[PDB]
């Protein structure tokens, strides 16, 4: 807006395409560990084995488990 | 056997319009600028009007060629030369017809110092390019291509914007002359087996698959330069940059089409196992070049080397497309080559607008342009939405149908050529909100001028015909699809 | 107010194709191209759209659509 | 701003005010229902209804393509 | 507790598969009334309320079933 | 009278006829697949 | 004050022709050796290998002997 | 000049051509591939008409589809096994 600025100093290579506290592995190291925290919910709920416990029957539905509604053969 | 045709619009006739066009132009004092100007002009929209009627002739149910006509070279009639069409090349001379009327029109307001011998070159052009897409003979088809290099040559090195244009003329002829010699020599070795290069009964004779293999690599040779696959593609961004505006206009949207043209005519049909044996290959090339040249892409800060470089990957999509081998990679490769020479033509055409008032290619100079040229901005904008291949715009159409056809063959390189939607995106936004969005900087341009009447007539037809694929692509399609199918089909029975 | 209150540009801001507006009373005066141009897309759209849609269909997906509805009507009926 | 004033543009750049907007924005609805007739009888003559519905409903005014699609194994 | 509703009842009433289960032949006078009422909460109560009794019915008889299974797990357990 | 009847009426008169266009095609393969003998019959002539 | 064209700025134009310009400053340096070995080599002949493998493990899933190629 | 009408061919496979020597009668081999093609486009149509079938009767039957359209599936997804070019060879 105000003024652009015009260079006045050679321009790098790399300039045409030129977060702070942080640093890049440190960082990597931090978002590893909440990724962790998620390995190890899922671990845990292997550990659970909450299919083992579950309070009723399966379901079964009339007509041989609906066979010809659900596309068998009739 | 004289094959005269009975259609009254016929392809020779056609052929002879620009031709005259020039020769009359030969004669004419430079002094009279606007007779030279109108002349040129009304030559080229004659052409293409004819070819337009030649759409409206055209038979989309038979595989054979059609408006088939000869023309005898010697008496003793072993060398007679015949010229027809199919579905495969009809859309082509009808974008070739189309497109030089709009470099004729580009170069209007300079015609006082461009001369005649502007409009004589793409006049020369255009014979020697529709002579080229209507061939039924291998060694025509060589005669007419590298008799292009000339006028090509002189366009570049004369009306080029800066020196660099030198080196630029001289790499496009040493880079398509080098090709051009190897399918020479492949030419050769083809006559000496059948004693003829007549396209019709090469489809009908059988290559040994070791004879195929050497034939195959020979023609190879000059078509991946043309196309172009990598690593010879170096010569394109120095010759499509350092060209004037309707020279670089012709050099994307018809030179570039003569190599996947060359693929889809003579190669896949006349050796079908090199094909089979050679398509991993192609795929390997096309998915490198494709990654690789967007990535290129990315990182380049000229204008001009931006949109170059996009037809280098739209390049290789098209040859993955037609090396498919079926119905939607055929079909999707003859569509993606006619968007994008609509598409890489408006686009120079965008560039050439910008260069014309301000004589830099640097992006950093530009900014902000969206507040002074809405009407460019607009127009810009939405030739790069149709670069992106977004759906509604022609070379979305071509694109899916490509991906569509290699993914029932491959996935893997369907996978690899559907990352190109992200890069291209990546670019193609890049490039226009460093052009037009943002700031002004008056230290750089404080001038402006949006598009006059000219710019805004020439940039219509462009819109109408992206819009028009994009939308209905059945008009095309219905009248490419027995052509297709009888390409896709040869040289097997089942 | 915005909406009881009419505007105040009498003329829009800018000119189409920033082309300044010819004497009161006057007419622009073509280019040259203008008229060859104008004519050819005339024509274009013309030709385009009477012959594309007065040609005959032949594509062979209405000839083969034709010819499969007889061979399942053939093959239906019989057995 | 001030070469703002100067830049043509089709929506109408910053701050348009034109003076006889109120006439200019009934003109644009009359042509907006002048184009919406058209599609409204074509949306007509294209819908399709397989299943009656089970009260009364507005399209049955004008759309005659209710209970056509029962015999669909003659569908082509 | 024994199937009531017909193959040909439900598929003419339109029930979604799931609810194809032994308590149908009250969902199907249940539907007619939710269409006819537009869906509304405070309607069809009567209809809505006998057709979930019979559900949560269904539940129960499947959770007692589990009950019995499950004392049987430990059976083998303590004989073990 | 219609503008469309005659502009099927002329498009079909612009066509080429499909019978005789399939027709010539036959002849010229007929014709080159035994014609192809004739010439190479000249290189194969001793220079000496 | 007075055109339309652009007021070049020194550093930007050193920049742009430095990029134009590059293959004059090509050594074979170690870093170069590698880069050309693994992207220019190794990953074409990877990706190649992969294409291939696809149309086997199709034969394969078809009953069908490998495809020969190239 | 065309007729008005539909274009006409030939029903039948032309004879001459020899399977086991395709390359033997050039003309015959040329109509075998413009006739193969026909064929294949009759097969595209017929598996596209099946498709219409299928298209009405999931909308028609709603979720009764499963068991009114099994057959009308079954017979769409025959003629998709081995249709043009795509995914099956023959
Ligand atoms: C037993 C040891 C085995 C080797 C015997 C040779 C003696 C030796 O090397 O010195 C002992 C040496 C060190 O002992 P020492 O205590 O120092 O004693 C030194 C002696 O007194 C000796 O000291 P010296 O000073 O008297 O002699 C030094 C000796 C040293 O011997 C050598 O030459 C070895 C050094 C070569 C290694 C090169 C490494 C590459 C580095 C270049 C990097 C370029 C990258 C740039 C990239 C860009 C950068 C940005 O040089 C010679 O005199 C030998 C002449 C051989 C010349 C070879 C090339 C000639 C071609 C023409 C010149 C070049 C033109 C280019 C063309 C290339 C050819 C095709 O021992 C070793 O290094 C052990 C070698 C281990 C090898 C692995 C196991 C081998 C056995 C395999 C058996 C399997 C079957
Ligand atoms: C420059 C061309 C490469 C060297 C010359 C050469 O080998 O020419 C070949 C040019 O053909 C090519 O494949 C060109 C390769 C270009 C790539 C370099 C023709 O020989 P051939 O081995 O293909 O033919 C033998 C045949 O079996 C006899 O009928
Ligand atoms: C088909 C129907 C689509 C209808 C969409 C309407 C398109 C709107 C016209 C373009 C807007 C325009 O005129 O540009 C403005 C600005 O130009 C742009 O911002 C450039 C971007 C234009 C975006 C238009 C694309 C609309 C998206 C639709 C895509 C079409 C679908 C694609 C598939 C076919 C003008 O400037 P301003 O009046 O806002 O004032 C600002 C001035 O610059 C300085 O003050
Ligand atoms: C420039 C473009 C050149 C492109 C190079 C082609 C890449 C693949 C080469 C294939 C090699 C090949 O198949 O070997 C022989 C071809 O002759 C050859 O060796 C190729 C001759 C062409 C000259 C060398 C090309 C690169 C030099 C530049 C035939 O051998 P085969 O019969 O075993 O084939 C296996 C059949 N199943
Ligand atoms: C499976 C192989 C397939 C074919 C690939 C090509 C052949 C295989 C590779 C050959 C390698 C030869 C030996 C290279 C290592 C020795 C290094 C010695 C030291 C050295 O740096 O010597 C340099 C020699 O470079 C050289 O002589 C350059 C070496 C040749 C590079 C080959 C690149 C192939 C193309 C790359 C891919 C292109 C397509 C990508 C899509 C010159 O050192 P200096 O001192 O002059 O340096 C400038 C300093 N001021
Ligand atoms: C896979 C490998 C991942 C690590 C790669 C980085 C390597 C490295 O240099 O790291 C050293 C890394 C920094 O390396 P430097 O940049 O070389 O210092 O060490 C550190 O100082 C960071 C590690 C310690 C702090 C992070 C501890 C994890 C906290 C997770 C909390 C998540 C809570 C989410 C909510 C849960 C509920
Ligand atoms: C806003 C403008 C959008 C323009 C898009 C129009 C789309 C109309 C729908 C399509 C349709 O139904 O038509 C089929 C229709 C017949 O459909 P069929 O019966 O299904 O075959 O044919 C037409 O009506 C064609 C349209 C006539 C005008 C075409 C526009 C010509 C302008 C210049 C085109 C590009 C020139 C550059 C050269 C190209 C070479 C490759």
């Amino acid at each position: 807006v105000g003024k652009h600025i015009v260079p006045d100093k050679p321009l790098s290579v790399n300039d045409e395409l030129m977060a702070d506290t942080v640093g890049k592995y440190e960082a990597l190291a931090w978002l590893s560990g909440g990724l962790g925290f998620f390995v190890g919910l899922g671990l845990l709920a292997v550990l659970n084995d909450k299919a083992s416990k579950v309070p009723f029957t399966p379901r079964v539905y009339p007509y041989d488990n609906l066979r010809v509604e659900l596309g068998g053969e009739p | 056997l004289e094959h005269f045709c009975e259609c009254y619009f016929n392809l020779s006739g056609l052929i002879l319009c620009p031709v005259l066009g020039s020769i009359i132009l030969l004669f004419i004092p430079n002094s009279r600028i606007r007779l030279i100007r109108l002349i040129g002009l009304c030559a080229s929209l004659i052409t293409f009007l004819y070819s337009l009627v030649l759409w409206i002739q055209f038979d989309s149910s038979t595989a054979k060629f059609q408006f088939v006509e000869s023309l005898r070279w010697l008496p003793y009639e072993n060398i007679n030369f015949y010229l027809g069409i199919d579905g495969i090349s009809l859309f082509f001379v009808i974008l070739t017809t189309f497109l030089i009327p709009i470099c004729i029109l580009v170069g209007w307001s300079g015609m006082r110092s461009y001369g005649k011998e502007y409009i004589i070159a793409f006049l020369i052009c255009e014979f020697l390019m529709i002579a080229v897409f209507c061939m039924l003979d291998l060694l025509l088809f060589y005669v007419f291509f590298e008799s292009v290099l000339i006028p090509m040559f002189i366009i570049i090195g004369v009306w080029g914007s800066r020196q660099r244009k030198i080196k630029a003329a001289y790499q496009f002829f040493l880079y398509t002359l080098l090709g051009s010699l190897f399918m020479l020599l492949a030419i050769l070795l083809i006559l000496f087996q059948t004693g003829t290069t007549d396209l019709q009964i090469l489809l009908t004779t059988e290559f040994s698959e070791r004879r195929q293999i050497f034939l195959w690599i020979a023609f190879f040779a000059s078509f991946a330069v043309k196309v172009p696959m990598v690593p010879v593609h170096i010569w394109l961004p120095e010759a499509h940059v350092e060209a004037p505006t309707a020279g670089s206009v012709i050099l994307a949207g018809i030179l570039l089409k003569f190599g996947t043209y060359g693929f889809l005519r003579f190669s896949i049909p006349m050796f079908p196992e090199a094909t089979l044996c050679f398509t991993p290959f192609i795929y390997t090339l096309s998915a490198i070049a494709i990654i690789y040249t967007s990535l290129t892409t990315l990182r380049q800060i000229d204008l001009k080397k931006i949109i170059a470089y996009s037809s280098v990957a739209h390049m290789n999509l098209v040859t993955i497309g037609m090396f498919s081998l079926n119905i939607q990679g055929i079909g999707g490769s003859i569509l993606l080559m006619l968007s994008h020479g609509l598409v890489s033509s408006a686009l120079f055409l965008c560039v050439g607008v910008l260069y014309d008032r301000h004589k830099t290619r640097l992006v950093r100079y530009y900014g902000g342009l969206v507040s002074t040229m809405p009407n460019f901005s607009t127009i810009f904008f939405f030739f790069t939405l149709a670069n992106m291949s977004l759906p509604g715009t022609s070379s979305f159409i071509g694109e899916f149908l490509i991906l569509v056809g290699a993914f029932q063959r491959n996935s893997l390189v369907a996978t690899l050529a559907a990352l190109g939607m992200i890069l291209g995106a990546a670019y193609s936004l890049w490039l226009y909100n460093r052009v037009v969005s943002g700031n002004l900087k008056p230290d750089f341009l404080h001038k402006f001028s949006d598009l006059n009447g000219r710019e805004v007539f020439i940039f219509i037809p462009f819109l109408v015909g992206l819009v028009w694929m994009g939308v209905y692509p059945k008009v095309f399609l219905d009248c490419m699809h027995t052509s297709v199918s009888n390409l896709v089909q040869h040289g097997k029975f089942h | 107010s915005r909406w009881a209150t009419p505007g105040h540009e009498e003329r829009p801001k800018g000119y189409f194709m920033n082309r300044t507006p010819p004497a009161p009373g006057q007419s622009r005066k073509w280019e040259d191209w203008e008229l060859p141009c104008y004519i050819t897309s005339f024509l274009t759209i013309v030709i385009l759209g009477v012959g594309l849609n007065a040609k005959p269909d032949l594509s062979i997906e209405t000839w083969a659509h034709q010819k499969a509805l007889e061979r399942l009507e053939m093959e239906k009926l019989a057995t | 701003g001030d070469f703002r004033a100067k830049v043509w543009s089709m929506t109408g750049g910053p701050n348009c005010r034109p003076k006889h907007w109120r006439r200019n924005t009934a003109i644009a609805m009359f042509g907006v229902f002048l184009v919406c007739i058209p599609i409204a009888k074509l949306s007509a003559k294209l819908e399709q209804r397989p299943h009656m519905p089970v009260r009364p409903i507005p399209s049955q005014i004008w759309c005659k393509n209710f209970g056509t699609k029962d015999d669909y194994e003659k569908e082509h | 507790k024994k199937m009531i509703a017909t193959q040909e009842e439900m598929s003419a009433a339109k029930i979604a598969l799931g609810s194809r289960d032994m308590c149908a032949h009250l969902l199907i006078p249940l539907n007619k009334c939710r269409q006819a009422e537009f869906y509304l909460p405070w309607k069809c109560e009567d209809e809505r309320h006998v057709y979930e009794k019979c559900e949560y019915e269904l539940v129960m008889e499947r959770m007692l079933a589990m009950k019995k299974i499950r004392e049987e797990e430990a059976l083998a357990k303590q004989n073990k | 009278g219609f503008i469309m009847e005659f502009a099927e009426n002329l498009v079909l008169r612009l066509m080429e006829n499909p019978e005789e266009r399939d027709r010539k095609a036959r002849e010229h393969i007929y014709e080159m697949h035994e014609r192809c003998k004739k010439i190479k019959e000249m290189w194969a002539l001793p220079i000496r | 004050g007075g055109g339309m064209e652009t007021n070049k700025n020194k550093f930007i134009e050193d920049w742009g022709s430095a990029r134009e310009n590059l293959e004059h400053n090509f050594r074979w340096t170690r870093r170069n050796f590698a880069l050309i070995g693994i992207f220019g080599i190794a990953l074409p002949i990877i990706v190649y290998k992969g294409i291939v493998k696809d149309f086997h493990m199709q034969d394969e899933d078809a009953g069908r002997p490998h495809r020969k190629f190239l | 000049g065309r007729k008005k009408g539909l274009p006409e061919f030939e029903e039948s496979a032309p004879d001459g051509f020899d399977p086991e020597n395709p390359y033997k009668d050039p003309v015959a081999m040329v109509e075998m591939r413009e006739h193969i093609v026909r064929e294949k486009w009759i097969q595209i149509e017929k598996a596209k008409i099946l498709r219409e079938k299928v298209k009405w009767c999931y909308r028609v039957e709603g979720v009764n589809h499963y068991q009114k359209c099994r057959h009308l599936v079954q017979q769409y997804l025959d003629s998709t096994r081995g249709v043009g070019w795509g995914k099956d060879h023959r």
